[PDB]
DNA sequence: TTAAGTGGAGCTGGATGCTCTGT
DNA sequence: TCCAGCTCCACTTAA
RNA sequence: ACAGAG
């Protein structure tokens, strides 16, 4: 379900680091500055894939660093629309039902996706669902969170980037669907 | 305190009723005593004011308004052949046009 | 949860493209509007006013009170512009040479430039070859304005286009009227009877009507520029994503930053001169309500345009004796100009520190590449030596001796830390045990530190070389008579100049290229200088 | 050869440095500073900050001496490096669904 | 000035006996030549009726009358036109008469002052991405409110 | 001409489209330019360069010559950009001389630029059967019969014609074709045998070809020139004098270039016949009229001849000066005020003039006419002549005489019109941009209204369309379509004022 | 400072630059006339070559495009003193590559 | 006869060494 | 205190 | 601004 991305960075290896062949110092300082960071157009970066090219390693005047521009493949979490993903209920709230995948906390299925025959909680944190022969409207999302099923039909990205001159709202927002048959809790279908 | 030049050859030769001193900037949109004259109407001047903004409403739609081309679409789809924007195109007259714009 | 940034986006400059601002790019650049003329309160606590010059919205030139845009000191601020609104437009003195060019290459009536299509067509097409340099741009222009001069009427209009010339300082006219012992041309017939008015009531127009041409002025040449077409913009040379004709006269200014004037000279003579363009800013506004005769609005324009050439340029030539300074000024040619401006003052050589300076005398007993530092300039010039592997033990003890004894050090620093504890202060024996690899200590000078030295009139290379310094309790600096042929002294009280290099990397290019063994020859004729004297020669 | 390159016998005057140098801050920090730096601003000129004297200027190392040449650090390093297959993104197994 | 609370008055007063006399001709509608001789009144009847409503103890002497209806040539409601003296009840200049009639204007006020841009006063400041736009401007956030 | 540049990219894009814009200012800033560099100097795929160039050739745009090595070299046509902006003035005027069918054959060819008379007479047809009902067809020869009407008084007019290559040049195939304008036939239509009907929209080998026309504009500017002198003399003179002008201008149409200072004289004796039946006039009152116009110091007419009777011409150029004058005294009398406007006449016609003098002879005092002057400087429509009495210039030794010029004037008002035009347009676009979001939502309610409309649609649907809260949110609707509706129209009316201000500019110019 | 008096220090004047040149020493240069007298950073807005503050440029109002780039002192201040003059020095950015 | 291209003469604006050491 | 460009004005050729 | 020193 995830993506290649391919990209450039001019990575600065110190001298300490001679000691060890580059192809494993230069991985390792582009993990550290790639893991568990949103790239903002392309998504949640998890790990570097590999590295596909690696040009000369420069030394500049007033420094004894090794600068090398390295060409990688960096394994990214980008979903299409309209992709069926499977995770587990983190919190019931007003706004809707938030479900987290994994690592990826941030989904909202929204009230206006949700399931029609119950759509305003009688002042209750719980999302319910009303069926006329079994269970009287008290079936719910649980708070421990019971893997359900969803597909996401939108996602964005906002641009959090200082405004103002220098001297934590969510980056990268997805937004599912569970209206569809053959949708919602693993158990109902 | 005096200044570079001599006050007594711009003017002043009294020696008081200098210019105040602006304490705020005046202010970006300021006060005016005119107004604009109204506009005309009539039955002729409003048929050429409805007759303007059906201009814009097919000139968008006849096919000399080239749109922007998409790109960096994600996958195909089923949904490709029911969302495949239709549109008719105009040839032009390729005598009158030079022989270097064929495409 | 967090967005990727670019930790530190160094980058390198490849070139600088000069230009102008536009009066209404000005507007957003700067932080504030200035309309003030007091620099201070009139009240005993000495504060300076919200919207007058030296308002701290501008930066700060005192580490009392801060900048008030970034919160941030004198050492952390880099300044912040305002701007003034003239009440009438200016000429730029530096532009104003140029504003004359152009007005000789347009005509005056439709602003299209006075050319023919072909001539239009065969420049258009000089100016697409790549690589066309700085000065066939100059001799191009030198083409374009030669025959556009040459023509009388344009083929565009079909107005008539005379000479235009400066007529005194700041001042440009045109003759439109000229007149001839010929028969009298129509359109200069009915000029000069269109004076009956005046006539009637004003004797003195008869001789003068002779005279009367178009003077040109800021209000006029403001309009003409704007209504040059894009199109011959180019042709004029100038870049039109730089500037536009437009541009060149001011009808707002800039005022810059605090710490270009700093508050102690008390103020600097920008800030002087930006009051006054001010108060007189307030005096034309009034009159023009109050109905001064005309003789007193152009008289004050006249003085607008003094003060705002004065303020760029304060050497003006052609001042009038009833509008001379009495007192000679900086402006902002005369701190860029000269030997003490800029760019010789500051720029291309400037003070530095790690520096010494002491009378010479001989020792014989020095080998010819070293020099003898004294113990008190060697416990001030210190080197910033990194600690790693090969120098630990040894910097240890350079520590613990500390300030005052000679192989000692005056400060210690952190790895990833920028301030320095000043050694001289707390147990040196800890500081010591907790050196870690990435320190910087800051020892003193001591034997075999290559050092820079210099007699201070340089005719060729050889005047500054690199000595292996040794340190020695009497205060002159001393080396081997064998290399006062060089350096060209004499031991009569002369004093040399010491550098010690404060980088790896200088070091190596003075040991290996300025050293004394590589430069016993000098460069000229290939002949040995450094050699015998007198009483070895004996 | 300096004075006759150019095919014209030019001073080392200001004038001659005039026809000879391109770079307004060179030229700027002789001789005439005001007016070399208004001309660039009217001609909307751009400085190439390759020449020694605006190096010095700018802060940036000069071309000529130990600056005309790069150097490479011989780090133990395989470029090119062997490539992780893809397994399910291969071009034979993905014929386009559409005519 | 003679007095500025003065004139104004006799400004419009003027004129109103011009626009008189011209509609009376206009009314009449007998022979378009005659017509607008008789759209024409003198210069001196004029000046004899004004002096003759009664407005102010001062007399309003001739030779200021004859200066003040300029005042209404340049306000462009009326024109005037020099005639010859051969007949008339007093030929107030030798061999010269002079006759005044009110006029309307060319043409109705143009487009450019209909739009707010035409009247304003910090014209030379307003730009697309500035602090004054025509995107943020109070003129136009004003006059298409009524 | 920042200014027009500046609205000439609003035009092209809200008519044209964002990459063609790129390519119609890049012409217009820079001059003619071969193909090559004008996509490398924007950066647009060459392919796209081809298509804003055909498309901009085809509304005739931009120019095309063949130069020195066979290169094409493309220009703008500045002027012509901004005509765009006169297009309902265009399509409402031939309405008041033609029916309905010449003001559709008029829009078709300001829309498609060019077209062929047998695609003009079809699609006219074809858009003509929704004005009408019940069976009645639309008629290929009602059309055309309109068509030759308009040809006959220049309203349309051939567009240049490919050259005949058996006939000159046969061989290689030229880069461009190097067309060429023909003065015999630009009003001689073809004959066309063929008829038919016009298509209702049920949805369930040519031998004009080539023969292209298009829309005469210098035709319309012909007739709205005579617009503005015929209402200016129907207000000082009378409808009746207005007429008699009307019927010189008339007869002057065919016979006289569109700029000359004097158009052909006529004799009053044959303006008599050509005056409309109902007008009860003799000969004799007819010429009573003619010396009272000439008599009149704006001299609209003139003698100009004494053969035949009577003879008069009219005035084309001076009536223009003054149509510019009191176009240039209006807006200074809305600025500034009476008072103001009242210094300007004075200023204009004492030729130069000094305070002094202007203050006793407008009866204006100091602190108020002084005031008035020096804003007058400040806005460009008042000079200095500043006669000196030595080569000093100083202020303290001169003579300030004002002067108004006229010429300098007008030029300098009309570049206020081209950014007036160019704020107001971006007033409307910031507007309805920025309410995208209810235009949308309003859009999709009367969608649900729209879509399924007679087929299966059951009487259910009427009432949910408000039910949305679009229903509180209506009030700012009815905001933007008087805010729009009103900007609209001033974009229409600030025309009027150009075209009176450049018509002046334009024939004041020789061009030698 | 200018001297003993006030612990000044020693002047590379424009005569000792040109012995430095004469030796090809490009890296003391450096030091000598930028990291011992006026080493400095300033913010550079690669799109509108302006200087701006903290990683703001005020002119585009947008924080995406600041750079940092060392500079001498000397060097930034006759870039604002030029920019009063109304001559604009617009600098264009390359990385350092 | 005069339009015009080029000689000769006067006006204008630029420049004139490097540092410390004190009052 | 010494020295290049810029502009004004007489001085032949040429139609 | 003046005097010094090399
Ligand atoms: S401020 Fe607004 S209303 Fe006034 S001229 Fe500018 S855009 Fe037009
Ligand atoms: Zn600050
Ligand atoms: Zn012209
Ligand atoms: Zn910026």
């Amino acid at each position: 379900m995830f993506v290649l991305v391919e990209m450039v960075d001019t990575v600065r290896i110190p001298p300490w680091q001679f000691e060890r062949k580059l192809n494993d110092s230069i991985a390792e300082e582009l993990n550290k500055k790639l893991a568990n960071k949103v790239v903002y157009n392309v998504g949640l970066c998890i790990c570097l894939f590999d590295i596909t090219k690696l040009e000369d390693a420069y030394v500049f005047p007033g420094d004894g660093a090794s600068h090398t521009k390295v060409h990688f493949r960096c394994v990214v979490f980008h979903p299409f629309l309209d992709e069926i993903l499977i995770g587990k209920i983190k919190g019931c709230s007003p706004e809707g039902v938030h479900v987290s995948l994994g690592f990826f906390d941030d989904i909202l299925i929204p009230p206006e996706s949700l399931q029609q025959p119950a759509k305003f909680d009688e002042a209750e944190q719980v999302w319910v669902w009303e069926y006329e022969t079994e269970e009287g409207a008290h079936d719910l999302y649980m708070d421990t969170g019971e893997e359900i099923r969803f597909r996401v039909v939108d996602e964005s990205f906002v641009d959090t980037s200082p405004t103002g001159p220098s001297s934590k709202e969510a980056p990268y927002t997805l937004v599912g669907s569970i209206s569809e048959p053959g949708l919602g809790l693993l158990s109902w279908w | 305190a005096a200044y570079t030049f001599n006050i007594e050859a711009v003017g002043f030769s009294k020696g008081e009723k200098l210019p105040d001193v602006v304490l705020k900037p005046p202010p970006l949109f300021p006060d005016t005593d005119y107004k604009p004259v109204p506009l005309k109407t009539g039955e002729g001047e409003e048929y050429m004011l409805a007759l303007k903004q059906e201009l814009r409403e097919t000139m968008k739609r006849m096919p000399y308004f080239i749109e922007t081309p998409e790109e960096r679409q994600d996958i195909e789809r089923y949904s490709k052949r029911y969302m495949k924007v239709y549109k008719e195109e105009w040839i032009p007259d390729w005598r009158r046009l030079p022989r270097e714009m064929m495409p | 949860k967090e967005q990727f940034r670019e930790t530190d986006v160094a980058k390198k400059i490849s070139h600088i493209c000069f230009g102008m601002k536009s009066p209404e790019e000005m507007r957003q650049q700067a932080h504030i509007q200035v309309v003030s003329k007091n620099l201070y309160s009139q009240d005993n606590q000495h504060a300076p006013l919200l919207y007058g010059v030296l308002d701290h919205r501008m930066g700060t030139s005192e580490k009392d009170r801060p900048c008030e845009t970034c919160g941030k000191n004198l050492a952390d601020c880099l300044g912040h512009y305002g701007y003034i609104d003239l009440e009438l437009p200016c000429f730029h003195v530096g532009y104003f040479r140029a504003v004359i060019g152009i007005l000789q290459m347009i005509c005056k009536t439709c602003c299209h430039i006075m050319l023919s299509q072909e001539e239009k067509k065969q420049f258009l097409d000089y100016l697409k070859r790549p690589g066309l340099t700085y000065l066939q741009k100059r001799g191009l222009k030198k083409k374009i304005s030669d025959k556009c001069r040459k023509k009388n009427i344009c083929h565009h209009c079909g107005a008539f286009n005379g000479t235009v010339k400066k007529c005194g300082l700041l001042k440009i006219i045109h003759e439109k009227y000229k007149t001839n012992k010929k028969v009298v041309d129509p359109i200069v017939s009915n000029f000069l009877q269109s004076f009956e008015t005046a006539i009637e009531h004003n004797k003195e127009v008869e001789p003068l009507l002779g005279r009367a041409q178009e003077n040109l002025n800021p209000l006029v040449v403001l309009n003409l520029f704007k209504r040059i077409p894009a199109e011959d913009v180019p042709l004029l040379l100038m870049n039109p994503e730089a500037g536009k004709p437009s541009d060149l006269i001011l009808t707002r200014l800039l005022v810059p930053p605090l710490c270009i004037r700093p508050s102690v000279v008390n103020e600097d003579d920008l800030t002087m001169k930006l009051t006054e363009i001010i108060f007189l800013n307030d005096v034309i506004k009034k009159h023009r309500i109050s109905g001064a005769k005309t003789q007193m609005i152009m008289e004050d324009w006249d003085f607008l345009q003094l003060q705002c050439a004065l303020y760029i340029n304060s050497e003006l030539s052609g001042i009038p004796l009833n509008m001379a300074p009495k007192k000679w000024t900086r402006g902002f040619v005369q701190r860029l100009k000269g030997k003490q401006g800029r760019f010789r003052g500051n720029l291309s050589g400037k003070r530095v520190d790690f520096s010494g300076r002491t009378v010479i005398s001989p020792d014989p007993n020095l080998r010819i590449d070293e020099v003898a530092v004294p113990v008190h300039v060697a416990k001030i010039l210190t080197f910033p030596e990194k600690v790693n592997k090969a120098n630990i033990n040894f910097l240890r003890k350079l520590v613990q001796n500390g300030p005052e004894v000679h192989p000692g050090a005056n400060f210690i620093q952190q790895r990833h830390t920028q301030m320095k504890r000043f050694l001289k202060y707390g147990n040196r024996e800890k500081m010591a045990q907790e050196l870690k690899y990435g320190d910087i200590v800051e020892r003193h000078l001591i034997d075999g530190d290559v050092v820079l030295f210099n007699r201070q009139p340089s005719l060729h290379k050889l005047s500054i070389m690199a000595h292996l310094a040794r340190v020695k309790p009497h205060r002159t600096f001393r080396f081997n008579e064998c290399v006062c042929t060089p350096y060209n002294a004499d031991f009569d009280g002369d004093e040399m100049n010491l550098h010690l290099p404060q980088t790896e990397e200088a070091k190596a290019e003075a040991l290996v290229l300025m050293g004394t063994k590589a430069n016993l020859v000098t460069p000229r004729n290939g002949e040995p200088l450094i050699a015998a004297i007198q009483d070895f020669l004996t | 050869d300096l004075m006759t390159y150019k095919g014209e016998v030019l001073g080392i005057t200001r004038f001659g440095l005039a026809k000879m140098k391109e770079s307004v801050l060179m030229l700027a920090s002789f001789e005439k500073t005001a007016d070399h730096l208004f001309d660039a601003a009217y001609f909307g000129q751009k400085d190439s900050v390759c020449g020694v004297s605006e190096c010095i200027i700018m802060g940036i190392p000069m071309n000529i001496g130990t600056g005309l040449f790069k150097l490479l650090h011989k780090a133990d390093r395989d470029p090119n490096p062997p490539k992780r297959p893809l397994i399910f993104d291969t071009n034979e197994f993905h014929i386009p669904l559409v005519t | 000035d003679f007095e500025s609370e003065f004139v104004e008055v006799l400004n419009q007063q003027c004129f109103k006996f011009l626009q008189s006399k011209a509609e009376t001709a206009r009314e009449s509608k007998q022979n378009p030549m005659i017509q607008r001789n008789s759209s024409f009144a003198s210069s001196h009847e004029v000046w004899k009726y004004i002096c003759e409503l009664g407005i102010s103890k001062v007399e309003l002497s001739m030779e200021d009358i004859e200066t003040i209806l300029n005042t209404l040539i340049y306000d462009g409601k009326v024109e005037m036109t020099i005639i010859a003296a051969k007949e008339g009840t007093v030929g107030s200049v030798d061999g010269h008469m002079k006759l005044y009639r009110a006029v309307n204007p060319i043409i109705p006020p143009t487009g450019l002052v209909r739009a707010p841009c035409g009247l304003c006063p910090v014209f030379d400041d307003c730009h697309e991405g500035g602090e004054i736009s025509p995107s943020n401007c109070i003129y136009m956030t004003e006059w298409l409110e009524f | 001409t920042q200014a027009e540049i500046k609205l000439c990219s609003l035009l092209l894009q809200e008519h044209f489209g964002e990459i063609v814009e790129k390519i119609g200012v890049h012409l217009i800033r820079t001059g003619s330019q071969p193909l090559r560099v004008i996509a490398h100097d924007t950066g647009t795929s060459l392919d796209q360069v081809k298509k804003a160039l055909c498309v901009l050739v085809q509304h005739n745009l931009v120019s095309y010559q063949v130069h020195k090595r066979g290169v094409v070299e493309y220009e703008a046509q500045c002027s012509r950009v901004l005509r765009m902006l006169r297009y309902p003035r265009y399509i409402y005027t031939t309405k008041t001389l033609y029916s309905d069918t010449g003001e559709l054959i008029v829009e078709e060819l300001l829309l498609n630029g060019k077209l062929t008379m047998s695609a003009v007479v079809k699609k006219v047809a074809d858009r003509l059967t929704e004005t009408m009902e019940d069976g009645k067809t639309m008629d290929y020869a009602e059309v055309s019969n309109t068509f030759v009407r308009l040809a006959d008084t220049h309203f349309v007019q051939r567009c240049p014609s490919v050259p005949t290559t058996e006939n000159s040049d046969p061989g290689p195939p030229p880069p461009a074709p190097t067309l060429v304008i023909n003065e015999k036939d630009m009003y001689l239509v073809p004959k066309l045998s063929l008829i038919g009907k016009g298509k209702r929209r049920r949805s369930s080998p040519i031998p004009d070809d080539g023969i292209y026309w298009q829309a005469n504009l210098d035709r319309f500017h012909q007739h709205f020139r005579d617009q503005a002198i015929v209402s200016a003399v129907a207000n000082r003179m009378d409808q009746t004098s207005s007429e008699i002008v009307r019927t010189m201008l008339r007869m002057s149409e065919i016979t006289t270039s569109s700029s000359a200072p004097f158009t052909q004289p006529l004799s009053s004796n044959e303006i008599f016949r050509s005056l409309p039946v109902g007008y009860n006039i003799s000969k004799q009152v007819l010429d009573q009229y003619l010396t009272l116009l000439a008599d009149d110091p704006l001299e609209f007419v003139g003698k100009s001849g004494d053969s035949g009777g009577g003879m008069y011409v009219i005035n084309l150029h001076k009536a223009l000066a003054s149509l510019a004058t009191a176009t240039l005294e209006s807006v200074v009398q809305e600025r500034f005020g009476s008072r103001c406007a009242r210094i300007f006449r004075l200023v204009l016609q004492k030729k130069h003039i000094e305070q002094k003098q202007v203050e006793d002879f407008a009866m204006i005092p100091a602190k108020e006419a002084k005031d008035m002057l020096y804003k007058m400087l400040s806005e460009n429509f008042m000079s200095l002549q500043e006669i000196p009495k030595t080569p000093d210039h100083a202020p303290s030794r001169t003579f300030y005489l004002y002067t108004v010029n006229i010429l300098s004037a007008a030029r300098m008002l009309l570049h206020r019109c081209y950014k007036s035009i160019a704020n107001l347009i971006e007033r409307r676009q910031f507007e309805t941009k920025e309410n995208k979001r209810l235009l949308e939502k309003s859009q999709r309610v009367e969608a649900i209204i729209a879509s399924m409309q007679a087929t299966g649609a059951e009487e259910a649907q009427l009432q949910e369309i408000e039910e949305m809260i679009t229903a509180p949110e209506r009030q700012q609707l009815e905001t933007l379509k008087r805010n729009v509706n009103k900007l609209d129209a001033s974009e229409i009316q600030v025309d009027e004022t150009i075209f009176l201000l450049e018509s002046y500019i334009e024939c004041t110019m020789k061009r030698q | 400072t200018e001297g003993r008096s006030r612990d000044g220090g020693l002047r590379l004047g424009e005569m000792e630059r040109d012995c430095l040149i004469g030796y090809g020493a490009s890296m003391l240069l450096l030091e000598r006339l930028m990291i011992s007298s006026d080493a400095f950073e300033v913010d550079v807005c690669g799109q509108c070559g302006l200087l701006g503050y903290s990683g703001w440029c005020h002119y585009c109002k947008s924080s995406c495009h600041v750079s940092s780039l060392r500079i001498p002192y000397a060097c930034k201040l006759l870039f604002q003193e030029l920019q009063s003059m109304n001559i604009i020095p617009r600098l264009k950015l390359s990385k350092y590559n």
